[PDB]
């Protein structure tokens, strides 16, 4: 049974991931408190995946196969307050600055003095695996952490480790310096990243205004739409039953990755129903299915079905009360989806269901639409590069003119791979 | 197939190395009678993996009251002197093993 | 969304093209002696695949993407008759003479005269398409004027549009000069006809007789088997929906011919439930699904079992009560059919029923047993051209002794290939 | 979101280049309230494709008796001064785009 | 459709072959003391595939394609007592030494004089084969005349007819000679038997005293566990219907071995439960496909779950009361499965239930788990022949010391060929 | 279609060549007229394989007694002079060929 490990790296990629253990230590009965269980109990699910046993039952624990990094020590301050006993404190590492959203300081400034440790920690929760089939990062790219030393330690890990697959989860800034913090971030996600699975920050935030009414959506309605989404696709890896189709994350990202250099990927979920109503207000299969393939679900600012499928997951999870019709209208889909490269088309399915939903579904999928969201930001970049707005911030930390050049190119040669993809 | 008295217990089960299923049961139990059959198949399928023993709780009643027993049949999961895992009330040769796969 | 043309030619081709379009409007909610739809209503599905927009909502109209075309005018005078303002008056051709059972009439006589004005509402028609998906010509090979002039607008066809699939959907005389006729068409269905599938009058008159009780079948009643089929065969192109396989001409025949030299198709439907009880009396799943593979079904005079297949295709409309039990049911016919080349089984479904029976199927195949339809043919072709019984009828007409030889070869040609196949 | 009166549907909507979506709706009408929320969407995904608009028939009675109104809601599709398409009821945010797919 | 001819060699392979026979008239509605049908009724199902007809149907017969071989006659003699008229008596050939334990008696001995008259009455069944679709060979091969003569006579069937698919069912001796007869015998189905499928007597017996209750299990009791299999197996050849897909012996072993040297199979069935309360107490489909994939369900006497899977056949049979919960099932077990070398998981259905379960399933495979069971026997080979136990037995019999290592030997690079495909 | 009498059948069925199927039925019995339409296809498909043949039970009582018929539509099938195969009710056209083909 694989083991993954979780490293999140900067504001939005703690505050995420503090969201996400609390779900999954619901999902599997562990006290997301003090990761204990109930007197006698074991957790449900396969819980070695994520979690590892700390001692005896009595006194003992589940311990997230977490590491926190950051900075700024405001977020991981904030874990120790809201978490109790549940993380490892030596996995949770910190400094005294934040990065003033400057790149540059996490690569090759501050971050470069934290990767020891963090890289240390990353070599005992390894060694304490049966067998690791995974690492996920969980960070945004506009800010200077995340960022920069995400890119640093992507390609530390890859270095290092080789052959694990690593993917990256990915916050883009919503329409500062973020258009120039990511599109550096994008050319280690390029390059060094197994896969990218990215969530745009602008459509978030419109489905947390439109399908959900709220008038100023906060960072914590955009994190439980992540986490919902980051729940769904790490229950192939979390559980086992007699219906329960096991996916490891290296199967996953096999089937949504045709090439090396098309391994970007999007997202949506089903239902996008209030977690006012969630329980009491319902959607059938027709018209859930209907949804998750609706351009308004994906958690990206631009059109799916606009553009091509490389390659798509639909990983269902809960109660299924009809079979015959989700097949149905699975096959519909299949038959209806516009198309590049040969497509794989996978299905997944998991008994158990989240802590919100009695069914839900994520969809994965590698679109070439994906052009449209990283066009936006290169856009971005190109206004302020073009005259030249906040570089000295990055000339004077330690990059060169010409070099962040390659990297606007660098981001180029990806953005025109998926054009081509497309015609 | 290893019986157990209140006296035997901190040996056979506390004191063990290895792990350890024990099904607290009765006669007068219908769905203990149930999972006999079934105990006899995991006893052979996990040699060396496990060790599985039966403590009548009629006749030996100072046990099950010390570990929080709510009821009959109770399989309990012991490593060294610890409870890892419980299942309460009969079940199938496959939910029983799926049981001792994850623990 | 794929637009298709259908071009009709002669007697028995335009008498079924009014039959096909009447019931085509029937499904789509048009008015048949108008185009138009009740007010503020617009079609149902999608309909214009087969029909164009003429003007505002108020008095405009819905438009058969058809033309017509005859020499002797009878037949699309009756049309007239009897459609309203359905059809586009310059689309319906025709001249003055018949081309009285003449194939070399129709080829090379005045067929030659009526074909720039038949090619020019080719081109009209083509260039008001958004993206034409093919062009299907109805009509029947015994007489002059469909053989002769159908075979000479199929050359033209494929010369001037060359990449446009055109599908022949051929009416076959039953045991004058028809065999000759037929043979002469053969040539060009078998090399400038993408596909072309077989309505064989000879089955058509057997089912009419022997499934309906009638005892003296008239060309209507041969004409709604062959419409019902037609319907069902192009439902996968005219509709939409949750559970609804969209499927173009391009997919059908890609899947339907493996290779350019077999491309002849034969169809079969079910339920064959006479018109008298359709809606009062219905076949469960089970008997249909059997009687759809029966050999007593199949619009062919001949056995599809004693033969091999080379591909097939189930085409399903209308309600679906049990689809474990049809998946079961096909997965079974799917390891019981006799086969050669490698197979394909493709499966459609459209949720729309037609507009006489709840649920119905078409089946499509590329089986070998043609060659003895077409064997049938050459036999008598062959009896009445070992004595030369009407040969000055086409010598004084253009065509030489040794070209129609040549012909007689070709045909034979055609018929080795499907015996080869078999063996 | 387009509001309109008796006195403005001309203009907004007869004299309109490109097509338009019209929802004759009222307060008392609880499927109309069920795809407020709906319309919304469609007002987005179909940015210069469709303008979307609302007139409410309690405060503007003069213009749904003059195109066959049997109830509420109603969707009514224009594209010059003429109706394309009619939809009457509630619906699915899927069916509603299916609908505005084909016409 | 085709026809089986099964040839079963001594006692076993008789005492198992009589079981057969019965269970399978019982199946077909064929007397199996008399060969006999209620006056005026067919037998059910494809009968022909295992049974001739003889003479009018008056006073006639249908006769099992069957050809009995023994040395000893006492267990010939016992079918003959308990059969009535259902055998051909000139294919139950014996003669009178038994083979004492000895491979080579069998082989080369006693065994050699019996084969001119045995493979005589193979002409005769296979000649009056409409179509002969394979060769069954039902046998221990712990003793001398199954091992031996069976030995010789699959090398003699390969030599004379060599397309005809042959598949031995061997009986492996459970922990005197045994030891010995299993290995020589191992080299011929090795190299000689398209596939050989083991029941391991360990762990039928273990079955017995486990799963039934039975304290001391005789024979009988092992036969009807091998003769369940068996039904289950023949099922897909001999029944029709509207959802029974139909499966040859060549069909099947085509995707039960991927290469011609790894062709040993082992077998499972459900379910399990005492023929004491066989029709009273039902297993659901979900404890059912969950037993038959169970490492305690094996006909063999190790864990095929700790190996590979090369490949993989479901045969159900009976009642189908939910196949959306079937496939779901089969589906998962098919991404749970270890895995190799390119697998196959085929799925038979055939709607006829054996007489004894509403509904049951036999599970085939070709796993890397066989080198366990395999290994055991060398162990106890080597054991015996490091000290050359009752080697004068073997050598005065016309075997020489170093041909007996050659088998050994032989028998080492299966075992090898087996471990390679696990790792 | 083959009509017999009791007198014919000693030729028409006993001694004929080839395989022959014989429908004994009556026209107060529902279910034989639901099969009359099912025979005719039969006597097509199965041209040489088979000849198919009628006899009324009314104005032919002698014939069925001798065979043991429960009832009718009773679907003999005769080979020689022997009956092969027997079917009894009315039945499916997939079902009568299913029996046709194995026998
Ligand atoms: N969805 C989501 N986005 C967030 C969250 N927190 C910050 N962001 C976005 O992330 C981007 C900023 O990146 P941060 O992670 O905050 O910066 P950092 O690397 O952690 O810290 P510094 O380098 O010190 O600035 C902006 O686009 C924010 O809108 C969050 O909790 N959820
Ligand atoms: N199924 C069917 N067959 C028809 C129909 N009308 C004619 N036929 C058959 O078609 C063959 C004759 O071809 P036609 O189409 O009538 O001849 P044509 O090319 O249209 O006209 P001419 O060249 O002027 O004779 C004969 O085999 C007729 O039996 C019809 O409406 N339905
Ligand atoms: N499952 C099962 N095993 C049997 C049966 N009869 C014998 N055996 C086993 O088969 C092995 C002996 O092989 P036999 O078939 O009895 O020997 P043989 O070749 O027939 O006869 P000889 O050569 O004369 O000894 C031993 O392992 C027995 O346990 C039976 O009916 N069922």
């Amino acid at each position: 049974v694989n083991n993954t490990i979780v490293v999140s790296i900067g504001q939005a990629g703690n505050q995420i991931a503090a969201s996400f253990w609390k779900t999954v230590c619901l999902e599997h009965g562990i006290d997301p408190l003090t990761g204990q269980t109930a007197p006698g109990v074991a957790p449900r699910g396969n819980w070695s995946s994520f979690f590892s046993k700390l001692g005896e039952s009595s006194s003992g624990s589940y311990v997230p196969r977490a590491i926190m990094v950051d900075l700024e020590p405001s977020v991981i301050d904030n874990v120790k307050a809201t978490s109790g006993s549940l993380f490892n404190p030596a996995n949770l590492i910190s400094r005294t600055e934040g990065a003033g959203g400057n790149f540059a300081v996490g690569y090759l400034g501050a971050g470069r003095e934290v990767l020891p440790e963090v890289m240390s920690r990353l070599d005992y929760e390894i060694d304490k695996c049966d067998n690791v089939g995974g690492i996920i990062v969980l960070h945004a790219i506009g800010g200077g952490t995340g960022s920069g030393f995400g890119a640093l330690l992507i390609e530390s890990l890859k270095e290092k480790y080789g052959e694990i697959p690593v993917l990256s989860c990915a916050v883009l800034p919503s329409p500062v310096t973020e258009p120039y913090n990511t599109v550096f971030a994008l050319n280690t996600l390029r390059r060094s990243a197994d896969a990218c699975l990215i969530f745009d920050n602008e459509a978030l935030f419109d489905l947390a205004h439109r399908k959900w009414n709220i008038e100023s959506p906060t960072v914590d309605d955009l994190n439980l739409l992540i986490t919902e989404a980051l729940a769904g696709i790490t229950a192939s890896m979390r559980f086992s039953g007699f219906l329960t189709v096991e996916i490891s994350l290296r199967e996953l990202l096999t089937n949504l990755v045709p090439q090396p250099s098309l391994h970007f990927l999007m997202c949506a979920f089903a239902p996008l129903t209030p977690p006012d109503r969630s329980k009491f207000e319902e959607l059938g299969i027709e018209e859930m299915i209907k949804s998750l393939f609706d351009n308004g679900s994906v958690f990206a600012a631009c059109s799916p079905m606009e553009g091509r499928f490389l390659s798509t997951a639909v990983l269902y999870r809960g109660i299924m009360e009809d079979k015959p019709l989700a097949d149905a209208a699975l096959a519909a889909m299949r038959e209806k989806l516009p198309l590049t490269i040969p497509t794989a088309f996978k299905i997944g399915y998991v008994e158990q269901p989240g802590i919100s939903h009695r069914k839900s579904m994520v969809l994965l999928a590698n679109n070439t639409e994906i052009a449209r969201v990283l066009d936006r930001i290169c856009h971005n970049f190109d206004k302020l590069w073009q005259r030249k707005a906040f570089a000295n911030w990055y000339l004077n930390e330690g990059m060169s003119e010409e070099q962040i050049n390659v990297l606007r190119a660098s981001a180029q040669e990806l953005v025109q791979s998926y054009q081509v993809a497309e015609e | 197939i290893i019986h157990l008295t209140d006296d035997s217990f901190d040996t056979d089960v506390l004191k063990a190395d290895g792990a350890i299923l024990v099904d607290f049961w009765a006669e007068w139990c219908g769905p203990c009678k149930m999972i006999a059959p079934i105990l006899d198949e995991i006893a052979d399928e996990y040699q060396g993996k496990l060790t599985v023993a039966k403590l009548n709780i009629d006749q030996n009643p100072g046990t099950a009251p010390k570990y929080g027993i709510r009821g009959i049949p109770t399989l309990l999961l012991f490593k060294n002197g610890e409870v890892a895992a419980t299942k309460v009330g009969a079940l199938s040769k496959g939910q029983l093993k799926e049981f001792l796969d994850a623990n």
